[PDB]
């Protein structure tokens, strides 16, 4: 059984910061890509950040550039999101989604209703 | 003085080239596209030239000594004539399919099928065997070529008692060289124009480079058709009209060179049309 | 006497093969198009003006096109998308500017493009509802895509005379965000054919025919490539 | 109250993990280890079945152990004589997007379906010589990934709706619906007693389904990703599964544990199909690299390789008498290996 | 707690699976092996069939 467990959420005031992370278990993933997914209250799920298995960042949604950063450590099986100065618009549930297959470039659909639960999740309120 | 070594080399290269194309296109399957129907037919008419033109024509011409029965003389020539007409017509058919496939994509998909390609092949071979029929005229002449009053028994195609020698060679010129020369030239000129307009507009580096390579080969094919076959069609028509002037000049610039250049078309056809093609990695699969 | 059964089987095989050869001739003359796209992208206006799988048939210049429309297995969607790799093209419909629908469309586009089984399939891209973009923009991109603040149109842009420059830069910005994905991979094995449209006419929609002509020509040329 | 239920589920998951660890007094690899190897296994293509214009999505052997039915993208099912290579039937489909097919054990009819969300049953015993649809089964909303026949006019189907169902092909009705998967159900395999069925799904799990009860008896885990194919071990108490994590696993239904894994450092290809030989000693698996491998099911080694497909292997099948292995592919040819 | 509608099914299904009487692997593994040896002689892909007895050869 594959598991991803999120921690580090909570209430922060505008301008403050959080460090969210997931501990991965039940798998070897040094062969897989990782994705941060966010769900605002009243909305569907949106993609936020994408890191390759090599540790190189690939991308961020434009709305978080310069504010959020990601990293991973394949030695401890962990995934991290550093959330710097935050605004009320960043209030959401954060999830650690992962891609469906090893050794690939494609990755979908990490934001779907029934996929995106992987790594479910924690509430961050700004 | 060593031209015989050149003649045996060309023979071996031509035979192996066509033998492998014929073998691969059957042995490996996973092909039999309309394109392969024509390439196989072309490789087959090339062996007929390879295996007849050398031993029963180009070599006897070096020797001025031909040893044969009269039926050998007569049969072999209608064969060689057939092979010239067939390889010419197969090259035209190939150029027309390339035109359709590139200049009219979506529409060639409707008319271009195996039931079409085989009507064309059957018509090409059946027609060639009905226009080379005057070859059962060629016979045994006996000029003196040796030191002990011996004759050569050389064969010659002579149309008796008439101007028909001119009508015949003029006919083959216009309906075997000039017309198919032009049809290939136009079909390829149109493909090159379209690919060219596209490459200039677009300028995927990989695609721009692939288009340049295709255009260069379309040009090479037209040039070699004209370079290999024109000299012989012209040499025959010339003498047909002025025998004394022709024979005087043509032995001065030996006809053996001219005849060998058209012979080599049986060497080159399989290289341009099959061995340099990316897909003829299937040849490896078939023999290795 | 069992030979009588062998004769019967051979005759049955002959009738079957004749029908299959007739069908082969039809199959190769028919083009297959997948209609795929972002939610609320106007998939319906592309098909109107141009239970599982819906099929619309079109004819343009005596060539037959079958397009597979929208519904059924719509959202999951990674296991059925593979059924459509053997198509002439994927027609991907995205509307040009709730959630960040454009970023979602860009991620969906990349998921076609870099999928190992869709690596050889070309995409016809319609950036729809350009009139929606025009009103929203002249009255919105930079809220989701901050890079837009510094974007200018290319010298190769062909704006409609009289069109508001803020809209023309918005249109080309969006187009370029899709193209920068396309230009990153394949090395020319597949192509993207972007167009700007609206639910107004079929002149731009008919470009599917012209794009199919280019897609098929490129495929045919592969048989003539050199070692 | 939701928080209490979440805690109860986690506590129960641990009770199950401990119950399973309690049985871990051996691995198959410590039981089999002194057993002679199968040695090198080689096969050759004996027959090639040509005629499809498009990729093969599914294939199935009949019970007379001579006929094959295959399904492809160009809109047809073809019923083949595996000995003579002749076509017996060719059946046009209403919709070409066919993902699965099945041959009835009685030989009287054929099932198929796909993105149309309909399982269509064709009657082969036709007085006109014309094979016609006798019935259509609809009520599914997702694609049909798999269907298998039962006697007494019943068919078991699975779909992209995450569910499976038992249908009565008399009325076109479902009688039993099986739920509990969260991902698409990719495959079905019927137990030899056809009272238990196993369902594989895109949530990296497999479930053992009690057919008469309409419920899940046991859930198996172990794969990292989606399961694409499942087959039962011939003697009823184990099933082999293949997935997108490029490995195969052997599961023990009595121990409720994976028993063995099959993998190699040079395989990063997904598994599209698995099947067993009659003794259960040779495990066959089709891959994304257009090879099919033969595994020594007790020693987990590679007994041999079946090469010769030019595209993705889409499906394997072994005839009931054990004489031959058929392999379907995306290169449109169906080959029979011996 | 709308989601409790499904959380309840997770708990009930796990509770039922938690009551399975499980068999030790050493024994189950040995039985699996015994099947394979007992029927090895009957399997043509493991023990090849002479051409005269093989419909495909
Ligand atoms: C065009 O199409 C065909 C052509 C010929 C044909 N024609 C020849 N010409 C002379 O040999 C000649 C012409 C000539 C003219 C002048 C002014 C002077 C001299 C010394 C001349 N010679 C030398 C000589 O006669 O000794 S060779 C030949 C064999 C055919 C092979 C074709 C491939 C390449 C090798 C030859 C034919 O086989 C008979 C069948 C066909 Cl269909």
């Amino acid at each position: 059984q594959v598991q991803l467990q999120e921690s580090g959420g909570g209430l922060v005031q505008p301008g403050g910061s959080l460090r969210l992370s997931c501990a991965a278990s039940g798998f070897t993933f040094s062969n897989y890509k990782m994705n941060w997914v966010r769900q605002a209250p009243g909305k569907g799920l949106e993609w936020v950040s994408d890191i390759s298995q090599s540790g190189a960042s690939i991308s961020y949604t434009g709305s978080v550039k310069g504010r959020f950063t990601i990293s991973r450590d394949n030695a401890k099986n962990t995934l991290y999101l550093q959330m710097n100065s935050l605004k009320p618009e960043d209030t959401a549930v954060y999830y650690c989604a992962r891609c469906p297959a090893p050794f690939t470039r494609d990755c979908f659909d990490v934001t779907s209703t029934t996929y995106a639960y992987r790594g479910q999740g924690t509430q961050v309120t700004v | 003085a060593v031209q015989i070594l050149l003649y045996s080399l060309i023979f071996l290269l031509s035979v192996l080239g066509n033998t492998l194309v014929i073998t691969v296109l059957i042995r490996n399957k996973r092909m039999r596209t309309v394109t392969n129907i024509f390439l196989l037919s072309l490789a087959v008419s090339d062996l007929m030239l390879c295996l007849f033109c050398m031993p029963f024509n180009l070599i006897p011409n070096l020797l001025k000594d031909f040893i044969f029965g009269s039926a050998v003389c007569k049969t072999t020539t209608y064969f060689m004539g057939t092979s010239v007409s067939v390889s010419t017509f197969n090259l035209v058919a190939i150029s027309l399919e390339r035109y359709g496939a590139i200049c009219k994509p979506l529409q060639s998909r409707v008319w271009q099928t195996k039931s079409h390609a085989l009507k064309v092949i059957a018509a090409t071979w059946c027609l060639s065997f009905t226009i080379m029929t005057p070859y059962p005229i060629y016979s045994n002449l006996v000029p003196f070529t040796k030191n002990n009053n011996q004759t050569a028994n050389m064969c010659r195609f002579l149309l008796p008692n008439d101007v028909m020698q001119q009508s015949w060679h003029t006919f083959l010129l216009l309906i075997l060289f000039l017309i198919p020369g032009i049809v290939m030239m136009v079909a390829y000129g149109l493909i090159s124009l379209e690919l060219y307009q596209g490459i200039k507009f677009e300028a995927s580096a990989a695609n721009l480079m692939a288009k340049k390579r295709v255009i260069r080969m379309l040009i090479v094919i037209v040039v070699l058709f004209f370079l290999c076959w024109m000299p012989i069609f012209s040499a025959n028509a010339w003498r047909a009209y002025d025998t004394a002037s022709a024979e005087r000049r043509l032995s001065g610039t030996p006809i053996s060179f001219i005849l060998l250049l058209s012979y080599t078309s049986s060497c080159v056809n399989p290289i341009i049309y099959c061995f340099m093609n990316k897909r003829f990695r299937l040849g490896f699969m078939a023999t290795f | 006497d069992q030979r009588n059964e062998e004769k019967a089987q051979r005759e049955a095989n002959k009738k079957i093969e004749k029908q299959l050869q007739k069908d082969k001739q039809v199959y190769r003359a028919t083009h297959r198009l997948l209609l795929l796209g972002a939610g609320e992208s106007g998939k319906n206006t592309i098909v109107k003006q141009m239970s599982g799988i819906f099929e619309t048939k079109f004819q343009v210049d005596k060539v037959n096109f079958h397009m597979f429309d929208v519904g059924a297995q719509r959202d999951e969607r990674r296991k059925w998308i593979q059924c459509f790799n053997d198509v002439t093209a994927i027609i991907f419909v995205v509307a040009s500017s709730q959630t960040n629908r454009l970023q979602a469309a860009l991620k969906l586009f990349d998921s076609i493009w870099n999928n190992k089984w869709l690596r050889d399939t070309s995409v016809i891209l319609f950036l729809n509802k350009q009139d929606l973009l025009a009103e929203k923009v002249l009255a919105k991109i930079e809220d989701y895509f901050p890079e837009f603040a510094r974007y200018t149109t290319p010298e190769d842009a062909t704006p409609e005379p009289g069109e508001d420059p803020r809209v023309t830069r918005a249109k080309y910005f969006i187009r370029d965000e899709f193209l920068r994905i396309s230009t990153a991979s394949g090395d020319g094995r597949h192509y993207c054919y972007p167009h700007f449209t609206c639910a107004v006419d079929t002149e731009n929609i008919r470009r599917v025919f012209n794009d199919c002509r280019d897609i098929i020509q490129r495929m045919h040329l592969r048989q003539y490539e050199l070692l | 109250e939701l928080d209490q239920l979440r805690q109860e589920a986690e506590q129960l998951k641990n009770q199950i993990r401990d119950a399973r660890k309690a049985c871990a007094d051996a691995t198959l690899s410590q039981i089999t280890n002194n057993i002679d190897p199968v040695g090198r296994i080689q096969m050759r293509t004996r027959r090639t079945l040509r005629g499809h214009l498009a990729k093969i999505y599914a294939m199935h052997w009949g019970t007379d152990s001579r006929l094959l039915v295959s399904a492809s993208q160009d809109g047809k099912l073809i019923i083949w004589d595996s000995y003579t290579t002749n076509k017996v039937h060719a059946i046009p489909l209403r919709s070409s997007w066919v993902m699965t097919c099945a041959y009835a054990p009685s030989g009287n009819y054929v099932a198929c379906g796909g993105l149309d969300n309909i399982c269509s049953i064709y009657n082969l015993k036709t007085r006109e010589g014309n094979v016609r649809v006798s019935r259509e089964l609809a009520g599914h909303t997702g694609y049909l990934s798999c269907c298998r026949f039962l006697d007494d006019n019943q068919i078991v189907t699975s779909s992209g709706d995450t569910t499976c169902a038992l249908w009565d092909i008399e009325t076109g009705q479902q009688t039993t619906t099986f739920t509990g998967h969260t991902g698409d159900v990719m495959s079905l395999s019927l137990a030899p007693d056809t009272r238990l069925f196993v369902s594989g799904a895109c949530d990296a799990s497999a479930k053992l389904w009690d057919v008469r009860e309409g419920m899940c008896r046991q859930t198996f885990t172990g794969h990292e990703s989606d399961i694409n194919a499942i087959c039962f071990f011939p003697n009823g108490n184990a099933f082999a599964t293949g997935s997108d994590d490029a490995t195969c696993r052997l599961f023990d239904l009595r121990a409720d544990q994976e028993l063995m894994t099959y993998s190699h450092d040079n395989i990063i290809c997904g598994i599209t199909s698995v099947s067993f030989s009659k003794s259960g000693r040779l495990l066959l698996a089709g891959y994304d690299d257009f090879n099919c491998n033969v595994w020594d099911a007790l020693k987990a080694d590679r007994a041999g390789v079946l090469a010769g497909h030019d595209n993705r292997v889409s499906c394997l099948g072994v005839t009931d008498d054990g004489m031959a292995v058929a392999t379907g592919s995306w290169d449109s040819f169906l080959k029979i290996w011996n | 707690t709308a989601s409790i509608a499904q959380a309840r099914k997770l708990v009930e299904q796990l509770k039922m699976e938690a009551n399975i009487d499980r068999i030790k692997v050493s024994k189950a593994a040995a039985d699996l092996m015994a099947y394979c040896e007992a029927h090895a002689k009957e399997d043509p892909l493991l023990t090849p069939v002479p051409a005269s007895e093989n419909p495909f050869r």
